[PDB]
């Protein structure tokens, strides 16, 4: 359930 | 005195911090939309979801940040989430709204569906906070030293954690003595509001499990909802 906020951290 | 690196942190979180702020469609719903408990607890919901947002996109910008295992950038948000949230909503409330604003958004905020035993404190948390005369720079060091707390549950590497908290506090201690001489105690003033600001983690658990109105699939993964 990382998906969300994994996401926001990892886009550039 | 600032030293010329504590100067230069300063400056890239301060262009951090300013680079993100109130949409006006979300602060023209406070001062035109229905209020009833619904309608105030959406615009309540649309205001922590775009925290969210702007506190990922911070928080990913700390020097270090980003060096830091995986797993614990991840745990330092789901922690500082709600305590940041309220940091953010304290600044907000006494500093980016004209004086209309203000009352209204209290207003909602005591008619959202929220109990009694969660509204108390808030405001009275507001009210502490307020006191202190924050500037700009205090909020944008506060929020980040809340976020890089090394004691949060589920940190493998607290003394990496540590490490880039104490910068912070260091520029936020230099701070305090220079605005404020007159009070040599400000320093852990402010650091006492972070005491009061962990008292909302059961608080905001409380009114979690007490619901069931939809939240937003962002505020239900980071609240664990
Ligand atoms: C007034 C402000 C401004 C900005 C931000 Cl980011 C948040 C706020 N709030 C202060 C705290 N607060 C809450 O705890 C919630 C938590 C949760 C979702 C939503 C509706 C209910 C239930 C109260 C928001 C009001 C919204």
């Amino acid at each position: 359930d990382h998906q969300l906020l994994r996401y926001l951290l990892d886009k550039d | 005195e600032l030293t010329p690196d504590q100067q230069t942190l300063l400056h890239f979180i301060m262009d951090s911090y300013n680079k993100q702020r109130m949409p006006q469609e979300i602060t023209n719903k406070i001062l035109k939309e229905a209020f009833s408990a619904e309608e105030n607890f959406l615009i309540l919901t649309e205001m922590a979801t775009n925290h969210v947002q702007v506190l990922v996109e911070f928080t990913k910008k700390l020097p270090g940040f980003q060096t830091l295992d995986h797993e614990d950038q991840i745990a330092l948000l789901k922690g500082s989430a709600v305590e940041a949230m309220f940091l953010r909503s304290a600044e907000i409330f006494n500093k980016k709204l004209p004086s209309g604003h203000s009352d209204l958004l209290e207003a909602r905020i005591r008619n959202s569906g929220i109990s009694d035993e969660y509204i108390t404190p808030m405001f009275s948390f507001y009210k502490s906070i307020g006191e202190l005369k924050m500037t700009q720079e205090e909020y944008a060091l506060l929020t980040a030293i809340v976020i890089l707390s090394p004691d949060r549950q589920y940190i493998k590497d607290r003394e990496a954690v540590e490490k880039l908290q104490e910068p912070l506090l260091d520029v936020l201690q230099k701070l305090c003595k220079i605005h404020q001489p007159e009070n040599p105690q400000h320093f852990a003033c402010l650091l006492g509001r972070l005491t009061e600001l962990r008292t909302f983690n059961h608080h905001h658990a409380e009114m979690l499990m007490s619901w069931r109105h939809k939240f937003t699939p962002l505020l239900c993964e980071i609240w664990d909802v």
